[PDB]
Order: structure tokens, then sequence, then C-alpha cells
């Protein structure tokens, strides 16, 4: 009712139930399947509860797991547990300014008058050297305006967990850490290395 | 899919300018005669049309629809009127957003931006620009401003090896163009965040009229810069049971004697310190004049003593409860330190001026504590800056002068620390005649061993060192306090003409005490000395909230200064 | 196009026929003495080709740019056909457009006035000359053995390119030496006169570029004329010769008003409005703000006819805020708290020399007594003769500074200690004392007479929120300073005598 959509899940509860032993044993390895069926299987079962549905038919739901056990920061961490659940404990020291990042791809041609509207398949950008076959054809008359391009937040931030590491957020977590205070933070430890938070205390 | 709606919102845009005659239509005819064209269109008075609706649908793609309504504005100005240059700009926003409010959802929306500005740089002429090749004499004059301005797509004749790359000309085109630095401000700022600033770029006749030092609302556009999320403003302004309680307290008698002992609760005696910081806060008329220049009507306090005493205290008080205070430790400073300090050619641009702590907080106490170990040229700057209201840096070429108007809280200390009585206040203070002048009261605090009120300070100490104790309770709080202090403040009393009769036979009574002196004397008395007692008389008669002051209230500030 | 060769063959046609004076053409007169003394600067007034034809005016006011590409070309021509092989010393001639009706002011200057002739008046500070500043900007790279290509160099910001024609390096770039042009660079700031600005506004600044030989004829700290282009003025013509003036209808009654009944006291009781005061300060005041008149004998003994008047007396009376009245009231006063001498400059650490200053004004100087051996070594030279040398930085000048000088000052300890004299009181010594010839004190009046009067005033100006007039007193002051002339301690009771016979408009 109060239109929040973040799910705070505590993973210990799944660990201790009699039915979900085999769920909590598959989310620890691989986060990023287990995040984006949960993101359609919690839409699917709040409208079992609903059966307000013109709003909630394309909003979309995320969870936040962090009740996992402790770790012995990044040394531990090794090539083995790529992609994986993991928690810091320790102090931030540095926010950096947010810097964006493209969702979908603006392409403003120079005749014709069409426009193309691409999006973001992680990381690269498909450039068409093709005009719209349709209307007429051009070898490489294209062009790419960055102000009509639709971005999202992101944000690196040091941590001290004695080492110091560079902890990435993104949208609708910026500027909720902030340097100057005790935080438990949690996510996906990638590959240089980094941790992608998936939740902060 | 807004190629048609661009056209559809020009034409509405032009039916609001054109169905109305708001005060637009009298505003571009007052500006025929002038040719500015820096227009300002509130966006109150643009809210009321298709219920809202168009202000909404403009408020979120506005940097999609800008030439649109700047063409509907060229064409309702290009037919009911005969180098042609446009600036549209928005104001008086609803909603005040925050520096730390600021999401990417809303980039390339209008936004109000309200904080205060660090830094200010040089004005610089922007491009907007014909381009030559280097192989025929073909000429263009369509030219892109924001990014990609050197690379045009077209060419008159096409016959070329090479239609990419042209060259730039500096002859024919070009405006004043700046870029500022925001911060956020003292009173909104998260516990234990830092008060992140960013930088606001600024175009069109908006420029020169931000000062620095002051605090500003900016309305413009979100617009990314290669990425940093920077701003573009288009408007400029110099902003900065309730009435039971005033009411309440402007009725009694004696709210002066509680005044002088709950400005500072935390002081055990003191009471003429009391008094001065209490009527140092507010002042009176600046602009008492027949010939056209504005006087000094401010209180300057400065305090002086041995030391480990409870001066410093008030120093602290101060600076945690006046809103418009700056505390400077006096050692860490220099006169670029205090007033302007400049960066010297540093990330590859020029020269940017930062705002130091004098020409901060108008109207408000300046706190400088260990007045007497600065140097010499911040010292000469503060009487450059006492001497007359405005300051002038000249500095790269640019000469730059603005108003300010501070209260100087002094706090100094001897040459050996320990004050002896038997000589004047200049051997002992030891600083020059020039800079020891303008300075309307002097606090001299001496101490000694007498057991009787010693007990009770001690007691009050360790009494004082306990979890939020009630032995430094005031008898009301700060709560009506700080509007008894704004009331009192936009008040602007009147003396009369039984107070002027009395005070010429003061100022004659104070003066006979100069002659046989040298015992109850320590300084010269002169015109200085009468001007600081006139103004300490409507500092008084806004502290009692009278319109006409009578010359009694004029007397315990002639005993205040017979104290001193 | 093509047009302009029929713009030509007119203006070729017109330098031989102005004969505007007893069937004389000026112009041959004029070539003559260009080439004879190989100059490069051809004048022409505005008005005798506005006569002959307006076209050529309204192009000249239009597009001078283009206008400029003519002028030269047929200037070059007449000079080869009046002398023979005169390109191969001079290849260029330029000329000089004077006379301009329309003498805008600095804070007229508009987006409508871009690309024209304009005439500006001013003060021009800042001399930084004979520099060839960058006019096509080429690069080295090191990431490859290639070039940039041609970049114009836009005069008033630097360009910052991270492209180059063999790839996309992080490598910086350099400027190359042996392909890069300069152009002569006369970087001059100017700025609007104080005795023509408007109250409670701030007086403008602009920088104008000089070119191709009229650089250093012009004196800083003085007023000047300048025509140029409008783009950041470029200057074509200077002039060292030169809004509030006198009228014809204001001038019969300054002359009635002058006549009748004695109009020396009431200027006196018309210079301090603020306070009560007393005579000796403003009649030294007045009568060193009205001055004498400068005379010499064959050429040569030249008297100064200034008077610099010293004030003295204890801190707490006024003695800043006459000079303050002053500042506004008189015409060209420059409060200053005037030396020329090697100084360093931040941007890019520039060295040039700073020229003193108020050539016909008044200077102000506050607290005498606090300075150093520069400003008290120049205020020296110049009150003993008029002129300020500059040795310094690859130029020598000696500048006119024929300005009075009123100074304040407070003496050492406060207090006046009359029992001993100004010599021993003040730190200064007597050949420094001797160029002032008004030595005006105050002192401490413990008696009941002026507590009566001066706390009553100072209540009355705080309680509030016979003379002549300030604006007509300051327009009989440049009234009278600028037309009439009538005919050590000698030489300052004549000046003073003088003075006051120019106060009273007398024919001697």
């Amino acid at each position: 009712e109060l239109g929040t959509s973040n799910l705070n899940l505590d993973a210990r509860n799944l660990l201790a139930y009699k039915q979900t032993e085999d769920l909590y044993h598959q989310l620890l390895n691989y986060p990023q399947e287990v995040i984006s069926i949960m993101d359609q299987t919690i839409k699917d079962c709040m409208v079992s509860l609903i059966v307000d549905l013109d709003e909630i038919e394309t909003k979309f739901y995320k969870v936040r797991p962090y009740n996992v056990g402790s770790c012995k920061g990044m040394r531990e961490l090794n090539p083995n547990d790529i992609d994986k659940l993991i928690n810091l404990k320790g102090l931030v020291l540095r926010s950096t300014p947010v810097i964006p990042d493209m969702k979908v791809a603006f392409f403003k041609c120079n005749v014709c008058d069409h426009t193309m509207a691409v999006e973001i398949d992680r990381g690269v950008i498909q450039e068409p050297a093709r005009c719209e076959r349709i209307d007429c054809n051009e070898p490489n008359s294209m062009s790419l305006i960055h102000n009509r391009c639709s971005f999202a937040d992101k944000q690196v931030i040091k941590l001290q967990e004695p080492h110091s590491i560079s902890l990435c957020v993104y949208d609708e977590l910026v500027d909720s850490c902030r340097a100057g205070d005790r935080i438990e933070v949690t996510g996906t430890f990638r590959s240089k290395t980094y941790v992608d938070v998936v939740h902060v205390k | 899919v807004d190629d048609v709606t661009g056209e559809k919102v020009r034409e509405a845009f032009e039916q609001f300018l054109e169905d109305f005659s708001k005060v637009y239509r009298a505003q571009i005819e007052f500006m025929k005669i002038y040719d500015l064209n820096t227009i300002y269109i509130d966006y109150q008075h643009l809210s009321m049309r298709e219920n809202g609706a168009l202000a909404m649908a403009i408020s979120e793609q506005y940097y999609r629809f800008l030439p649109f309504l700047q063409k509907g504005l060229r064409r309702v100005v290009r037919k009911y009127a005969p180098e042609r240059v446009f600036q549209i700009s928005f104001f008086n926003l609803p909603t005040v957003h925050r520096i730390r409010d600021i999401r990417s959802e809303k980039i390339g929306s209008l936004l109000s931006i309200s904080g205060t500005v660090t830094r200010t740089s040089e004005v610089r002429p922007e491009l907007y620009a014909s381009f030559t090749c280097d192989m025929c004499r073909a000429i263009v004059d369509n030219v892109e401003q924001s990014f990609k301005y050197t690379e045009p797509t077209f060419c008159p004749n096409p016959s070329c090896e090479n239609r990419a790359f042209w060259t730039l000309n500096v002859t024919r085109s070009f405006l004043d163009w700046q870029k500022v630095r925001i911060q956020e401000n003292a009173n909104e700022i998260p516990t234990g965040s830092m008060p992140r600033t960013l930088d606001v770029i600024l175009r069109g006749d908006s420029v020169e009229r931000a000062k620095p030092g002051d605090r500003c609302k900016f309305t413009g556009v979100e617009i990314v810069v290669p990425y940093k999320i920077s701003f573009l403003a288009c408007h400029v302004i110099s902003i900065g049971d309730e009435i039971n309680e005033l009411k309440e307290m402007v009725k009694d008698e004696h709210i002066y004697d509680k005044l002088v002992r709950s400005i500072a609760p935390a002081v055990f005696g003191h009471e003429a310190v009391k008094k001065g910081i209490l009527l140092q806060m507010l002042g009176g008329v600046h602009k008492s004049t027949v010939e056209g220049i504005k006087l000094r009507g401010d209180i300057n306090i400065c305090v002086v003593g041995d030391p480990s005493t409870s001066k410093s205290q008030f120093l602290k008080y101060v600076v945690g409860f006046a809103p418009r205070s700056v505390y400077t430790s006096g050692k860490a400073s220099s006169a670029a330190g205090l007033t302007a300090a400049v960066v010297r050619d540093e990330e590859g641009g020029d020269y940017t001026i930062e705002a130091g702590a004098l020409m901060l907080a108008d109207n408000g106490i300046c706190c400088i504590d260990e007045f007497d170990k600065m140097d010499i040229s911040d010292q000469v700057a503060i009487h450059e800056a006492m001497e007359q209201q405005t300051i002038s840096i000249a500095k790269a070429g640019i000469h730059a002068t603005l108003n300010a108007r501070t209260s100087i809280l002094a706090a100094a200390n001897p040459v050996g620390g320990r004050y002896n009585r038997k000589l004047s206040l200049r051997g002992n203070l030891n600083m020059t005649a020039p800079i020891m002048s303008r300075f309307d009261l002097f606090f001299v605090i001496l101490d000694d061993c007498n057991e009787k009120i010693d007990t009770e300070l001690a007691s009050h100490i360790v009494d004082l060192h306990m979890k939020r104790d009630e032995a430094i309770e005031p008898p009301f709080s700060a709560e009506q306090l700080r509007r008894y202090i704004k009331y009192a403040r936009t008040f602007k009393p009147i003396l009369t003409k039984e107070a002027r009769s009395y005070l010429v036979e003061k100022y004659k009574e104070l003066r006979k005490d100069d002659a046989q002196g040298f015992s109850r004397s320590s300084y010269r008395i002169t015109v200085r000395q009468l001007e600081s007692m006139i103004r300490l008389s409507e500092a008084i008669a806004r502290a009692n909230c009278v319109d006409e002051i009578t010359p009694s209230f004029i007397a315990e500030a002639y005993d205040l200064l017979r104290q001193s | 196009p093509n047009v302009s060769r029929t713009i030509a063959r007119e203006l070729k046609s017109f330098l031989l026929e102005y004969t505007d004076e007893t069937g004389r053409s000026v112009y041959g007169a004029r070539i003559r003495t260009l080439g004879e003394m190989n100059s490069e600067s051809l004048e022409v007034n505005y008005r005798h080709l506005a006569e002959s034809k307006a076209i050529l005016a309204l192009f000249l006011a239009k597009c001078p740019e283009e206008m400029l590409k003519i002028f030269d070309l047929v200037a070059m021509e007449a000079t080869e056909l009046h002398y023979p092989d005169y390109a191969r010393i001079h290849s260029e001639i330029h000329v000089r457009i004077s006379d301009f009706p329309t003498i805008y002011s600095l804070r007229e200057l508009r987006e409508s006035n871009l690309s024209s002739l304009v005439r500006v008046t001013g003060v021009v500070t800042r001399r930084t000359g004979v520099f060839p500043q960058l006019k096509y900007v080429k690069f080295n790279c090191l990431k490859c053995g290639s070039i940039l290509g041609p970049f114009f160099q836009d005069s008033n910001e630097e360009i910052r390119i991270s492209f180059c024609t063999n790839c996309k390096s992080k490598g910086p770039f350099r400027v190359n030496g042996e392909k890069t042009v300069y152009r002569n660079y006369q970087r001059v700031t100017l700025q609007e006169a104080p005795g023509t600005v408007p109250p409670g506004r701030l007086p403008r600044h602009r920088e104008v570029i000089l070119l191709a030989d009229l650089v250093d004829v012009s004196k800083p700290g003085e007023e000047v004329e300048v025509t140029g282009i409008y783009k950041i003025i470029e200057a074509n013509s200077i002039k060292r010769r030169e809004v509030f003036s006198w009228t014809e209808e204001e001038e019969r009654e300054f002359r009635k008003i002058s006549r009748d009944r004695g109009i020396i006291d009431k200027i006196i009781s018309s210079m301090a409005p603020s306070i009560y005061g007393h005579r000796d300060i403003k009649t030294a005041v007045a009568c060193s703000l009205f001055g004498g008149v400068p005379k010499n004998v064959n050429g040569k003994h030249s008297i100064r006819g200034d008077i610099n008047v010293l004030l003295l007396g204890d801190p707490g009376t006024a003695k800043s805020q006459i000079l303050k009245y002053v500042e506004k009231t008189a015409h060209r006063a420059v409060f200053a708290t005037l030396t020329a001498s090697v100084r360093k400059d931040p941007i890019t650490k520039e060295w040039t020399l700073e020229g003193g200053a108020a050539d016909k004004g008044v200077c102000l100087i506050d607290e005498f007594d606090k300075m150093n051996d520069q400003d008290r070594t120049s205020i020296h030279e110049a009150m003993e003769q008029q002129s300020i040398s500059i040795s310094k930085a690859g130029i020598v000048t000696t500048l006119q500074a024929r300005c009075s000088i009123i100074a304040a000052a407070n003496p050492n300890g406060g207090r006046y200690n009359s029992t001993l004299p100004l010599a021993q009181n003040v730190s200064l010594t007597e050949p420094i004392l001797s160029r002032f010839d008004i030595l005006c004190v105050v002192r401490d009046l413990v008696d009941e007479e002026a507590d009566e009067r001066l706390a009553t005033f100072v209540v009355d100006s705080h309680v509030r929120s016979s003379p002549i007039p300030q604006e007509l007193l300051m327009k009989y002051i440049h009234y009278a300073r600028t037309k009439i002339y009538p005919k050590r301690h000698l030489e300052s009771i004549l000046r003073i005598a003088e003075s006051f016979a120019k106060m009273r408009l007398s024919e001697f």
C-alpha cells in the first residue's frame, strides 16, 4: 500500500525450512539467475493474492538477500568464489560522484527522418551500418546523440574492510551509503575484482 | 514521436502568449526599446492552463521542447514587432529541491536548486561560427554548439575529396558564459555526511548577478557533462501560537533581565559581556543620511583578558545558535584565507575565486578567535572592510567589488597573557590605532581569588559535568528567542528630541571625566564612542520593542560604556 | 564580389579630386608626407567622403572589414603611381578613419554594434607590448610522426584538441614552432572614465587590440579616444587628445551667480554638508581643487599650478569624509591607498611594467605616514617636478604628473603634542613637507561650544532616519577650470590669490 517495491529477505529462514534446503544451496552459486526468476515468481504470487492491477502489471519487484554467514573479507575470496554472494563488514571512506550508464541507445540519422531506439545487451551496443531498408539506402550516414539517451545511476564507493575494496552501487541505492558509518554490506563478488551490492545494512 | 508533438506544444505556448493581454505583451513592448530579450515567465502563472497538464508535459520534456518554445516566442515577436538572441527564463517553482535528492530520473527536466555559492569563475566568450574548408571558398552558417562543433555534414559544392573535415573561423559568428560552484546549505546537511558541492553553468544575461558568498536559488535544466551530472541555470535570485507567544513576551516588563542571563546560560557571571553579545546580534540604521552614502550601523564586540576563562564559550555558543555565524581560528587564515581565496591554474582551466569567511553570513556575526596572532595583511584587509562597507578584489585583470555588512566578534589576548592594571589598553593589546578603532565595545576580564563566587563557579562546573542538567537551565528556551530576534530585527525604531537633548549632556558628562583624569580612565573619547552609544540606543530600543526611545534606556547604555 | 571593383575606381577618382579649401588637393600633400617620411598611416576624415558619397559611409558603417580590403589596395596603388618602387620597403599601407560623429560609451556596447565601426572614450591600463601572439595553431604529436591540421586560434580562449590524424592517443600535444605564425600584440585594457559615470553604477572595461605601428604612442592613466571595429575591440585609430558638461543655458547664470554677494564663503559653506567643521580645512580643500594657472617663460621654468594640501590632527576627527565627498564632487578624482615598476602577473607568469597614473585630476592619499620607500619617492618626484619616468621592461617613457595632492595623516602617538613643532611631531622631514604649501592641523576641543554643535549635528544625522547647491557647484568647477586664466610661500600665496580670483571669475 505504501509503494515500497523492495523486499528484504532473510536467507536463514530458507535454511531452516524443511522444503527449501535445495534453494539455499542453489542461490549461493548462481544469484543472477535466481534473482531474475524471483522477480517473476513474486509478481505471480502477488497477482494470485490479488485474485490495483492497472499499475502492478508493469511494475517490477526485486529481492535483497542479506542473512548469510560471515567470511574472511577479500582474503578468503579465491577464484572459485566468483559470482557468489558475499558479505563485508567495515567502514566506507569515500563516495564518488554519480556516473550515468546507458540503458537504451538513441540513433538519429542525418537524412530521411527515421530515428532508431535499441537496447543494451550486457555491455555492447549494436551499431547498425544498415539504415532500415524499407526506407532509403545509406552506407554510413548515422549519428549518436547522448542527450536523448536514457541513463541509470552508478557509483563506486571505497570501503575499508587492512584492505580498501572498490564496491559499486546502482540505482535506488545511491546516496544511502556514505563515509562515516560501520556498514555491513552484501552482494555478488565479480572480477581487478569488485563486489556488486545486493543489500546494505 | 515528438516531431508532431513539438508543433502542437509550440501552438499551445504561443496560444498562451497570444490569448493573454498575464503581463507578457506589455513586457515585450517594454523590451522593444532595449532589445535584450531575456524574458521572465512565471511557472505558477503557466500552471493554470490545461488544468496544469500543459505544465506537466513541458516539465519533463523541457530540453526536447525548448527550440519549439523559442520558435513560438520568435513568431509572436515577429508578428507583434518588427542580431537576434533569445533567453527564456522560468521561475517560482512550488517545490524547492536539495542537492542530495538529485537522481537520474530528472535528466533533462527542470529543477529548482538552492544552496550557497562557494566559488566563481571569469566570464568567457561562448561560441554558439562559420566554418571554412581548406580546398575551396565554401561557407556554412548552421552551427551546433553543445557537442560535435567541428564536423558539419554538408557542403554547398559536393565535388570534393574529403567531405568530413573543415576548419573553424573566429571572424564570422559569441557571448558571456560562466561556471560557478553551488554547495549544500548548512541547515540541511545529514548527520555525519559531507556537504557535497557541484558545478552549475549559466548563460544569457543571468551572469554576474550572482554575488559570491550568498544563499542562491537557481532554476534550470539537468544536463550531463562527460560522466558528471551538471546543471544549467536561467534564473538567479538573492534569497536569504507563535504570535500568541510573541505578544505575550512583548507585554511584560522583565524580559531584558532574563534575556541578559539567557543569551549564554553556560557562563557564570559576566553580565556586561552577555549584554554586548545580546546587543551585537541586532543593529541599527545604516542609511541615516541626506548625502547618499551608507554608514556603519553595526556593533563591533571585542573580548580581552587572562587565559583559561570562559570567553571562548560564548564563541562556541554563537556559532552553535546563530544561523548567520561563521567562526574562524585566526591563525589558520590569511588575507585571501578570510575574504576570497584564488586557485592558481589547476585542472587545466583558468583561475577561480573561492569565497572565504568574510562576506559570508551578511547582517550576522563573524567571530574571530585569537585576533592578535594574525598577520598585518589580513588585519589591514579587515580595516579596509571596516572603513568602507564594500570590498574590492582586483585579480587577473578583473575588478569586482561587493556589499558587505558583518559584525566582528574579536577574541584577543595580551602579549604576556596576564592583564596588568598599571598601563593603558593600547600597549597591552599590541595592535595599531586604526585597527584598534571602529570597535564599539571592549570587554576586559580579570580574575583573582574571591572564594564566595569561586566556590559557586567550581560547583557550577562540577554540576554541569553530568548528563543534561538543569543547572544551565534558562528561564525560557531559544524556540521563541529566534522569532523574537527576527521580530525585533524587522522593527526599525526612530529616536526622539528629549533623548538627543539628554544625550548631548551625557556626552559632555562622559567627556568631563577626561579632565583631571588618568584615574578611572584608560582611553580617548571622540566621535566614535558617541557613535557607539548612538548605535547601542536603537539596539536597546529594538530589544525593548519601543518605537520612540526614552533616555532612561540609553542611561543603561551610558552605564555600560562607563562600566567598560 | 565584383561590386568592390566599381567601389575602388570610384574612390580612386575621389582622392584626386578633393579640393575643399582654395582649390588645393590636400591628398597630394598627404601622400608626399607619408612617402617621404616612410609612414604607413593614411588620414581620412569621415565628413569628406561622407559629403562626397554617403553610400561609402554606409558601407564603412555596415561592413568595415570588407570595406578595409579596398582602402589599403587603392592607397598602395596611389602610392605606387606617385612614388616608384614603394612596394620593396612597405608592402601594405593602412588608413586611419577619424572624425566619427556618433561617439559611443562603454555601457552602450551591445549585440547590435557587432562587426561595425565605433568610437569610444576611455582610460588605458595594462600595458603589454610588441608580442606576436598565435594566429594559426599547429600541434606536434609524440605518439606518431605526423602533425595536426591548421586550426584558427580563437582570440579569447585557447582550443584543446584530442584527436590526431593517425590514431586516438592519450599523449599530449605541443606547439610546433616551425609552422605556427604569430601576429603582433598590443593587449590594452581600456576602462570607462570616472568623471562621466552615473552614480550607483560601476565603470565597465574592455580589451583592445593594437596592430601595425601605433604601439607605445599611448600614455597610461590618461583619457583616450579610440575608433575601431567591434567583434573585443580592434582599434584602427587612437587619439590621446581626449556627459556632465556645461551648456549655453547654464553658463549665463554662473556669471550672474558669481557676480553677486561674495560666493567664496558660500562655496566654503557648501563644501561640508555633513558636519559643521571649521573653515581652515575646507578653505585649503577648495583652493586646492579649484587650482591656479601654470606658466612658463620662453618654453622653460615650468611652475606647478596645483596645490597640495596636508591634513593633520587626532584620528577621532573626520579627515576621510572630506576626501570621500570630493571624490564624488571633483572631476577625475582618484582615491588611492601611482608608481611605475616591473611586477609579476599570475596568468602564465607574465612580466610587465605598470606605469603611474589623473593627469589633470586630484589624487587623494589617506594615512600618509604609513607607506614604504617606493610610493614615497614617486610622490616626492611628482611633488618636486611634474613627471614620472618609466625606465624598465624595455620601455623608457617620461609621463606627465601634473596632479594635485590632498594627503591626510596622523601623528606618532595619537596626541598632537602642542609643546613641540610639527617636524618633531610627524615622522616626515622638511623637503617632503616643503612641497606641501598648506599644512592644516586640528586639535582637541574640551569646551561647551564644540560639545553643543558636534554632538547635536551628529545626532540630527541619526534622528532623521542659504548655501550654493552641489550640482551647480560641481558644474561651476568644470566651467571655471577650463575657460579662464587670470593673470615658495610667495609662490603659494600668489597661487592661492589667483585660485580665489578663479573662483571669483574675474579677469585678474
